[PDB]
């Protein structure tokens, strides 16, 4: 059993405090730095993204430089509440705590427990 | 350390059934099979059985038994049946090979059986072999050459065409052993090849490979005991298991040969009024009987058949009454079709084929086994690289 | 023995005056015996028993011996065996009758009185239905990709293939591979992007294949390829439905309404699920060879998953990534909504055999089993194909003034050469390296032109002696012997790559390709003289 | 009604209908029919049918002509056929309409066909007439111009392949629709024809003294030999002249009697000569009546030169060459052979091929090495192979070769016993003859380690571990396989050429078998296996192996060591570098237990155990090279494999499962909330309010969603982990049928701790009317895991959450099982003073399989009691009775989860009371008595539940006693 919680916060403050960005958040934990809107994908909406989801040292673990195009439910939970904001041409991170991750158990190329940053492009939704 | 056979005491009645009816030792690599022998006790005692791989003449290889096993050796036979509803109360001792233990044999060759009993002493030890296939063993009995030992003499020829094992050096590396039925003890073993005309040797000469010819096995059927069924006349029962008493048996040596057939020694345990035959069948004292005036020598006309190992032990040696010049010995047997023969032994363990008192006519229907043995000299252990089967109802003199 | 009987079974079918079969028996047991001899010449001998244990227990010996009178030897009846001394005139030798032997000087006159292989198969029966590409991309790259045989030029590897046959045989047996059982909507063109090769008509069933391929022209086979993509049941424009998740309405699911049961999706109920024993498989060129038999109309479903390089594709759904069996919502057994899913699959052979779609084409035609053959090993297996028009030769003729490449290729050569480098089955030196001509032999690629576990002769093209001559004698069109070039209208057997085995026999004319190899109330009355000319 | 069927006239069945209908036929349209037959009608002499032909009522009636049931036989229909032929006249219909056999099946219409006139035509036409003016039509060659049935030859078809039977009708009216109702009957063949026979098996056998052994043979058999039971179908088709000379010389005995050189000099010749009764060419017809015919003397060489199928071997050989004795020492054996053959048939046309080879050995056998090997031997085969030229190229086939071995052997220390032994193959080339340069080292194409060390671990020399004989093993392997140039020199179509191949091997064998024989509570053996196993394979690794051997990857792997090479290798730079490339890293790996005690508690019982837990994972990858780093990439990697463990279930291994309700089931229902909530623990932080499908962040949908289902049932668990996850009830179905509860119990998928399982068998109850009493019990279980798989889905993309609501899962897998079946439960039998010799089985198992495919587990049962009894009692009466009784049961219980639906799917109930009561009445006559009884219920509604009985007596009477 792990609470992965307030460190998680910690390491999302001191890194967008290293990096100057200034990130706003949620009530479950989130923090994204939105930049664009392309002008909502729903729970229900296919999705089309060009992100890079690395860590908070700066290796990355995930790229997705072609397309692709998920349900937007299958998705982790830090995409399903930042996602949303953004639509079809805008860009977006998510400073993902680890447990709107993969969890304080984590899979391979994901240490338990750790900071998931994310740099969505969501070209359309469908 | 040439270790050898064990013939015991209580227990009797053993084989190596493999697919039902008995068969002799000589199995394949994969094929399954029991040790099916039987105690003459209630006892239900607690035999713990072993194995041990073995060279051509029969020093232990020194492999180590993790190697021609996967499994153990010393764990008591789990299976075995007490004698259900008859007179000779025994238990049936029964064990598959590739068993919960030792979960297969893994390893071509000679091997020996133990059933040391409850504490390490053998009891008993039956050697079997387990051929690989990779030869071509094409032989074929045919009357000898020479025109004195013609009529009771059967050569055996024979070539080993592989296309699987390269010989490195046939003429030291490929041993050969001749087993006239199933027998191991008359063997005619140790041949070099003449020829090996190619990558396949060829035995063609008639100085060792030449078995005596033996004339055929006698039988008798007691499927059911208090009969009077095949030459088993005068069944009386006294205080005891029944007892079975057979024909006075006559010496055939100075006589013609009699088209007389056989299954080669196999006994077929057997009853009528029986649901399972291997625990209710009954022992029933046997008294054979041989009437051979003309047999006058020092030897001991020893009983034997598969159902004894073709043993020699002191509980077969027949004896001469002088009351009738006729010897005679009661042996133990169970039911069912059983066949035999009377072989003269030197006095020890040497047994005189020649001058037998049944004969060596040679056209008696014989079954000869070959395998071949085979060592490179970068293996532990002498492989056994396939056998050929060739009886003599095709002897192409 | 008096025996009583009272077999009786209790379907209510039988009448009221079949109930209790009470039927008896009398079975006799004669069982008698006589021994000892009479006037100590001959020895009586008799045995019969009504059944033994072995049958040559029943007999009656009688044999006279003249004990010391050299003119008789013995006189025998029951059983003859006559001597058994020659090599080439074994006749009676074991059976009832009489035998007699007289010795003269060394003249003694016994006499009786008394009662590896081949095969040759044909471009015609080669194998039924139980040979079927994965899919129309692994059929349509099954020749290019062996040019070169032990090179296989792919990148392909089927991980994980799960074949999904009608449960004909209801048995919950819960020992091989437990009892997974499921439904089944299974699709003729779930994935099969459009090809480069073969028009549409010979990849998709959909009368308009226009607006659902979503990719380029030669992607290989996944769920995504099209819109039947299993991945996107509803959402964005799939032609699924989510209705054509349930069996019951399966029709209604396809938000297109052209779609019939045989021609375009096949449904089951209860489908098997192959076990691993049942069915063996290429992972590298995608094709089942199941152990076992088709034709009596049992749909064959199936989806997998490959791995070409990096990237892993998916071509239906599996048991334990697709929909789950039934998702019940109520407590009361009054009150529950139960519903079964179907798990959507990759139909292969469509019980209506109709020859026009291509699911007909996915039945994998060029591997034929040798006759009763089963772990062929080499070094003791000639193929050799042959082709008996005028008799059993093993090269082509020209047509009268046929030349049939002019200036072939290096390796096309259709000449003077075997029928064997004719068909691309020999390319390969004894090491199994290329050369021009040919080493002669049959290759002998345990993975690519053999199955050595049970015969099969893999050839090395979707349609060996359809196409593959066609364009190796050709100088147009393979779709029609209306423009053949008469060289190739005589060799092009076509007509069986288009039709089925039993039909498509009345084309029996072309059946000419055979290919060898060779893999791994009476009475007797005789005599014999024996004569005994000084020793030696 | 226009004829009444028949029987044919000379016949002791039925007949074809072949009926032309309304529309008629033209002067020449014939229609026909066919069946496929594979017959030889060589042996026989005459085809004779019958046929017959009405006209069809209410139409036209037919003349005795227009009309010819021709048949068709040979290879084909239109290219190969043989017809015969003749003009039906019709059978006077119109009238009674029974007319006798004799008038129907006439004998004008009928055929017999001397077969021999077939191959008259055949020659006649053979070679002959082709295609001008002769061949009618079709190219028929109905014999005309030139010397019944006018018969037919098309394509010079054949007898023996003798297919496609087509027997159909043919019109030859001028102007005429014909319309008829042929019939046809009894195809049957006349008299076969017989031969003679011939043999001669001359055989010479001689010894020079112990120095040439010459054994010649040969064998001159002729057409149709066979034996006296051979038809005359099975005699003999060949004549055959064989014979073998073999003579064994000795060459060292002539040398002189000191030296003791045994240079042997083996000899053979020999050859058949196999001439075919018919010519493989135009089988139908016999060499005779081409031999016999002057037709062209320069054609008869043709002839009777290509119905030959000679052969003939004539092999050399020095195999055996030593020296006697009676390092540094020739101790060698040396040996050098090359047979040869040359071969004739119907098409080769010309064969030969001669393997020559060589060899040699060292073998010395001496803390030093006991021994020491060597052996190489040149195998240079060859061949040739023209082919008739109805002549063309010889097909060159040669094959050349060089090899070895090296052994070792130690004896390191006093039990230690390093082994060692590599070998090779490397081809020869040279392209000629195959006495060409014959020293010459060819290429390496394959080379094999191998390492085998024993060790027994000296235990013993410490006191107290005198208990012990911990043994050990170790076969490390190793191959290096060539891949032939197909690979190596591939080819891309841009123009390069790459290089990619040369796989390698490995191998482990890690034994280590304890005894533990306890002779220092109360146990008697604790025996112990381990046995791993393992391997990698290495496809595209670029170098080589010189000679004696390679450590090229690292030393440690030529010797197992499965670290991963495959990473350095790929830094080095002697890894393929191709980027698209096929083949595969793979790996392997085996695990083994069998931990077997000998527990004796009581002075007379012994219990015992086992441990078993098996493994073996199958992993492989396609892999790639980068250009720039010259670093390793695994694309897309997976393993697979079995499992099983001897579990205990005993638990809950008599609570009632009866198809209406069992305690255990109810369990695995229940822990499927428990361990949902107990494994989101593990994924949602104890500091996160583990979200579920029904509360207010997480809302459940509309009903027409397309996930409504899942969120109205499957209410309140926690958001990734439903009741249908594979690891929300796995664990849940282990801690259910086990007994061990949840909430307390590992949440695992392999466990890697066996349970005894004992076998527990009293005995020492005898301490007097008992003559013997015993007991038995058995168990055995498992958890079974088929195979399991890695789902590519678990990777590392931002998607968990499967396609219904679960997460993806690391270990796909499916059918787990448990097997826990008892042995004889409670098995004693005994018997009494004089006999009640029960025995009594109670056998009992089940067999839990729960599939993921489908999410519903399944069952079995058993309980198949015994029960013998006997009282075999002899004085003279002997009184037998030998009566029993049985008992089975079975269930398929398909037990679903979410809504109590278990529906049964088998049963049996079958019980047996089969009995005997021997009774030998005084000596003679006894009196048996069968009973055999048994009903058979119906478990399900389609089994009818029989019953059916045996009874009566026998009355032996044992006569001559």
């Amino acid at each position: 059993v792990k609470d992965y919680t307030a460190e998680n916060e910690k390491e999302i403050v001191d890194y967008l405090a290293q990096n100057n960005l200034t990130a706003q958040r949620t009530n479950s934990g989130l923090y994204y730095i939105i930049t664009k809107e392309g002008s909502h994908p729903t729970l229900n909406s296919n999705i089309t993204v060009i992100y890079k989801g690395y860590f908070t040292n700066g290796k990355v673990f995930d790229e997705s430089t072609e397309g692709v195009s998920y349900s937007l439910r299958t998705l982790i939970p830090g995409w399903k509440e930042g996602i949303p904001l953004l639509k079809s041409g805008g860009e977006i991170q998510l400073f993902v705590p680890a447990h709107l991750g993969y969890g304080s158990n984590g899979n391979k190329t994901v240490p338990g427990g750790a900071v998931l940053i994310f740099e969505i492009t969501l070209v359309s939704v469908n | 350390i040439q270790t050898e056979v064990v013939p015991p005491y209580n227990i009797k009645t053993v084989t190596f059934v493999q697919n039902g009816n008995n068969v002799v030792p000589i199995f394949e690599l994969n094929s399954t099979f029991e040790f099916q022998f039987d105690d003459l006790f209630g006892n239900e005692a607690n035999y713990y059985f072993e194995i041990t791989h073995c060279d051509y003449n029969w020093k232990p290889s020194d492999i180590p038994k993790t190697d021609y096993l996967r499994g153990f050796d010393g764990q008591r036979i789990m299976d075995y049946s007490n004698s259900f509803n008859t007179l000779q109360v025994y238990s049936h001792y029964r064990l598959p090979f590739p068993n919960q233990f030792t979960t297969q044999i893994r390893l071509s060759g000679n091997y020996i059986l133990k059933i040391l009993n409850e504490d390490k002493e053998v009891v008993l030890s039956r050697k079997f072999i387990v051929y690989e296939e990779h030869c071509t063993v094409g032989a074929q009995v045919k009357r000898t050459r020479n025109l004195s030992n013609i009529n009771y003499k059967q050569n055996l020829d024979f070539t080993i065409a592989s296309n699987d094992i390269t010989f490195q050096t046939p003429t030291q590396n490929v041993k050969v052993l001749l087993l006239q039925n199933g027998n191991f003890n008359t063997a005619i073993k140790n041949i070099p090849p003449q020829y090996t005309i190619g990558n396949q040797l060829v035995y063609k000469y008639d100085a060792e490979t030449q078995f005596w010819g033996g004339n055929e096995f006698l039988y008798f059927e007691n499927k059911d005991i208090r009969a009077a069924n095949n030459n088993v006349g005068r069944i009386g029962s006294n205080n005891d298991i029944y007892n079975a008493y057979l024909y006075t048996n006559a010496a055939r040596g100075n006589q013609i040969y009699t088209n007389y057939q056989d299954v080669n020694g196999n006994f077929v345990v057997k009853n009528i009024n029986g649901a399972d035959n291997s625990i209710e069948a009954d022992y029933a004292w046997v008294y054979f009987t041989l009437s051979a005036p003309a047999f006058r020598m020092n030897k001991d006309i020893y009983i034997t058949g598969i159902f004894n190992n073709y043993s020699l032990s002191p509980e077969y040696k027949m004896d001469y009454n002088t009351d009738k010049a006729v010897f005679e010995k009661a042996v133990m047997i169970k039911q069912g079709f059983t066949n035999y023969q009377y072989t003269v032994a030197d006095k020890k363990g040497n047994i005189d084929l020649e001058n037998a008192i049944d004969g060596n006519f040679y056209q008696t229907e014989n079954e000869y086994t070959i395998l071949v043995y085979y060592k490179e000299s970068i293996d532990r252990y002498q492989r056994v690289i396939g056998k050929g089967n060739a009886n003599s109802i095709n002897i192409v003199n | 023995d008096l025996g009583v009987r009272y077999t009786k079974q209790d379907n209510p079918a039988f009448s009221p005056r079949n109930r209790s079969s009470l039927t008896f028996d009398f079975d006799q047991r004669i069982s008698m015996s006589l021994m000892g001899k009479i006037g100590t010449r001959l020895e009586v001998n008799a045995n019969y028993d009504t059944q033994s244990t072995f049958a040559f227990q029943n007999l009656f010996k009688l044999a006279y011996t003249p004990s010391e009178d050299d003119i008789i030897q013995k006189v025998e009846v029951g059983n003859v065996s006559m001597p058994l001394n020659s090599t080439l005139i074994r006749g009676a030798q074991s059976l009832f009758g009489v035998k007699t032997q007289l010795q003269f000087g060394r003249t003694t006159i016994t006499g009786v009185f008394s009662e590896v292989q081949n095969f040759d198969l044909y471009a015609l029966d080669y194998d039924n239905d139980r040979h079927f590409f994965l899919s129309q991309y692994f059929r349509n790259k099954y020749d290019v990709s062996l040019k070169n045989y032990p090179f296989i030029d792919s990148r392909v590897q089927i991980t994980r293939l799960e074949v999904w046959v009608t449960n004909k045989q209801n048995r919950v047996t819960t020992t091989g591979g437990g009892n997974n059982l499921r439904n089944i909507i299974a699709l003729q063109d779930l994935g099969e992007a459009q090809v480069s090769g073969v028009p549409d008509n010979e990849v998709v069933v959909i009368s308009s294949t226009a607006g659902f391929f979503n990719n380029p022209i030669d992607s290989p086979t996944s769920n995504t390829n099209n819109k039947y993509d299993p991945a996107t049941i509803g959402q964005a424009g799939s032609f699924l439905n989510s209705n054509i998740r349930e069996i019951v309405t399966a029709k209604s699911g396809f938000n297109n309404t052209n779609v019939s049961e045989a021609t375009d999706y096949s449904v089951l109920e209860n489908a098997r699920k192959l076990t691993t024993n049942e069915y063996t498989f290429n992972p590298q060129l995608g094709y089942i060879s199941l152990q076992q038999r088709l034709a009596n109309d049992e749909i064959l479903a199936v989806a997998f998953e490959y791995t070409v390089g990096g990237k892993v594709y998916q071509v239906g759904e599996f048991g334990s990534d697709g929909v789950d069996a039934t998702v019940v919502t109520g407590n009361n057994s009054s009150n529950q909504a139960i519903i079964t899913q179907s798990l959507v699959l990759k139909m292969l052979k469509s019980n209506l055999t109709n020859v026009k779609n291509p699911v007909w084409n996915l039945m994998m035609k060029n591997v034929y089993q040798i006759p009763q053959a089963y772990q062929i090993k080499q070094d003791d297996f000639r193929l050799n194909i042959l082709y008996t028009d005028p008799s059993p030769i093993n090269y082509i003729t020209p047509v009268q003034g046929s030349s049939f490449p002019p200036n072939p290729a290096p390796d096309s050569k259709v000449e003077q050469t075997p029928l064997l480098n004719v068909f691309n089955l020999d390319r390969l030196n004894y090491n199994n390296d290329p050369q021009a001509g040919g080493d002669g032999f049959f290759d002998y690629i345990p993975g690519v032109t053999v199955d050595v576990q049970n015969g099969r002769v893999i050839f090395t093209t979707k349609e060996p002696f359809g196409e593959l001559i066609f364009n190796k004698l050709q100088t147009e069109s393979y779709n029609d012997p209306t423009t053949y070039n008469a060289n190739q209208q005589k060799y092009v057997f076509r007509n069986m790559y288009r039709n089925t085995q039993a039909g498509a026999l009345q084309d029996s004319d072309k059946n000419k390709f055979l290919l060898r190899g060779k893999y791994k109330t009476r009475r007797f009355m005789g005599f014999n003289i024996e004569h005994k000319i000084s020793d030696k | 009604c226009p004829v009444n069927y028949v029987m044919p006239p000379g016949v002791q069945e039925q007949a074809l209908a072949v009926r032309i209908g309304g529309a008629g036929l033209q002067y020449q349209d014939s229609r026909a029919v066919f069946k496929n037959v594979s017959v030889d009608m060589r042996q026989y002499k005459k085809l004779k049918m019958f046929l017959h032909a009405e006209s069809l009522p209410n139409q036209p009636t037919l003349e005795d002509d227009e009309m010819v049931g021709f048949i068709r036989f040979g290879n084909d229909f239109t290219q190969n056929f043989y017809q015969v032929e003749i003009p039906l006249k019709v059978t006077k219909t119109g009238g009674s309409c029974s007319i006798s056999p004799d008038l129907v099946w006439m004998d004008d219409n009928s055929i017999d066909l001397a077969l021999d006139l077939l191959t008259r035509m055949k020659i006649k036409a053979m070679s002959i007439d082709i295609n001008s003016s002769k061949r009618d039509v079709n190219g028929i060659y109905y014999p005309d111009n030139d010397p019944k049935l006018t018969l037919g030859i098309k394509g010079n078809p054949n007898f023996g392949l003798v297919r496609n039977l087509m027997v159909g009708v043919k019109s030859r009216a001028d102007h005429k629709d014909i319309k008829g109702e042929v019939w046809f009957n009894e195809l049957r063949l006349a008299d076969l024809e017989n031969k003679g026979g011939m043999a001669a098996i001359l055989n010479v056998d001689t010894n020079m003294a112990d120095f040439a052994t010459v054994s010649a043979t040969g064998r001159k058999s002729t057409i149709g030999f066979g034996s006296l039971e051979q038809g005359a179908n099975e005699r003999d088709r060949e004549d055959v002249q064989q014979y073998n000379i073999v003579t064994n010389l000795n060459l060292g005995k002539l040398l002189p009697k000191k030296w003791g050189i045994n240079l042997p000099f083996n000899y053979a010749i020999g050859e058949e000569v196999i001439t075919p009764e018919y010519d493989p060419f135009n089988q139908d017809i016999k060499l005779d009546q081409l031999i016999r015919e002057t037709t062209d003397q320069a054609e008869k060489d043709n002839i009777r030169t290509r119905a030959i199928d000679y052969t003939k071997r004539k092999s050399i050989n020095f195999i055996g060459v030593r020296k006697d004795r009676a390092y540094d020492i020739e101790n060698f054996t040396f040996s050098q052979s090359y047979n040869q053959v040359e071969r004739h048939d119907y098409e080769v046309a010309d064969y030969e091929d001669e393997q020559s080879n060589s060899a040699v050995n060292y073998a010395y056998t001496f803390y030093l090495p006991s021994n020491i090997s060597f052996n190489t031997n040149i195998l240079r085969q060859s061949n040739r192979q023209q082919f008739r030229e109805v002549g063309l190229d010889p097909l060159y086939r040669r094959n050349f070769a060089f090899n070895y071995q090296y052994g070792f052997g130690f004896n390191l220390t006093k039990s230690l016993k390093l082994n060692y032994s590599a070998t090779s193959n490397n081809i020869v080339r040279n392209f000629f003859n195959i006495w060409d340069d014959y020293l010459d080292i060819g290429t390496p194409n394959q080379h094999a380690q191998q390492l085998v060390l024993n060790y027994d671990i000296p235990i013993n020399k410490i006191p107290i571990f005198g208990f012990v004989k911990a043994s050990y093993s170790y076969t490390a392997d190793y191959m290096w396989q060539r891949s032939s140039t197909a690979f190596s020199e591939y080819e891309d179509p841009n123009g390069t050429v790459y290089d990619l191949g040369n796989t390698i091997q490995n191998s482990n064998s890690n034994t280590l078998t304890t005894t533990l024989n306890m002779n220092t509570t109360s146990i008697k053996n604790v025996q112990i296996n381990y046995t791993k196993n393992s391997g990698t394979v290495l496809p595209g690794y670029t170098p080589s192996v010189g000679f004696l051997g390679t450590s090229k990857p690292s030393l440690g792997f030529v010797f197992g060591s499965q670290d991963d090479v495959r990473y350095e290798a790929a830094k080095r730079g002697w890894l393929t570098t191709y980027q698209d490339f096929n083949q595969s890293f793979t790996q392997v790996s085996n695990k083994l237990l069998k931990v077997t005690a000998n527990i004796d508690l009581l002075p007379d019982l012994k219990v015992d155990l086992s441990m078993d837990r098996s493994y073996s994972e199958n992993t492989s990858e396609q892999y790639s090279v980068d250009p720039s780093t010259n670093e390793y990439k695994p694309l897309s990697p997976y393993t697979y494999g079995m499992f099983s463990i001897s579990t205990v279930m005993i638990k809950t291994a008599f609570s009632p499962s009866d198809e209406t309700q069992s305690a255990a089931f109810d369990d695995f229902r229940s822990n499927r909330l428990i361990i949902a909530n107990r494994l989101a623990e593990g994924h949602y932080g104890s500091g996160v309010a583990i979200p579920r499908y029904g509360d207010a962040n997480n809302p459940i949908p509309a009903e027409t969603d397309p996930n409504y289902a899942v969120y109205t049932a499957n209410q309140g668990y926690p958001i990734g982990y439903t009741k249908s996850n594979q690891a929300v009830l796995l664990p849940a179905f282990l801690a259910a049928y086990t007994g061990s509860d949840a909430s307390s119990s590992s949440t695992n998928i392999f466990r890697s701790f066996p349970i005894p399982n004992w076998s527990i068998k009293y005995n020492g109850l005898m301490r007097d009317k008992f003559k013997r009493f015993s007991l038995q019990h058995n168990y055995r279980a498992s958890y079974t895991i088929n195979q399991f798989r890695s789902n590519f889905d678990y990777n590392s993309s931002p998607k968990v959450q499967d396609v219904n609501t679960n997460f993806y899962n690391e270990i796909i897998m499916s059918n787990v099982n448990l097997v826990e079946q008892f042995s004889p439960l409670i098995r004693m039998d005994f018997e009494l003073k004089s006999s009640l010799r029960v025995l009594s089985e109670i056998k009992k198992d089940r067999a839990l399989s729960m599939s993921f495919d489908n999410n519903l587990l399944t069952e079995v049962k058993g309980m198949e009691y015994i029960i013998g009894l006997g009282y075999r009692f002899k004085d003279k009466s002997d009184i037998n009775i030998k009566a029993d009784f049985s008992l089975r049961n079975n269930e398929t219980l398909v037990r679903y989860l979410d809504y109590d639906n278990n529906q049964l799917a088998a049963g049996q109930n079958i019980w047996s009371l089969k009995l005997t009561a021997d009774y030998s009445f005084s000596k003679n006559l006894t009196a048996i008595f069968y009973y055999d009884h048994s009903f058979s219920k119906a478990v399900i509604s389609t089994s009818f539940p029989l019953t059916n009985i045996r009874s009566g007596f026998t009355l032996r009477y044992n006569f001559g006693n």
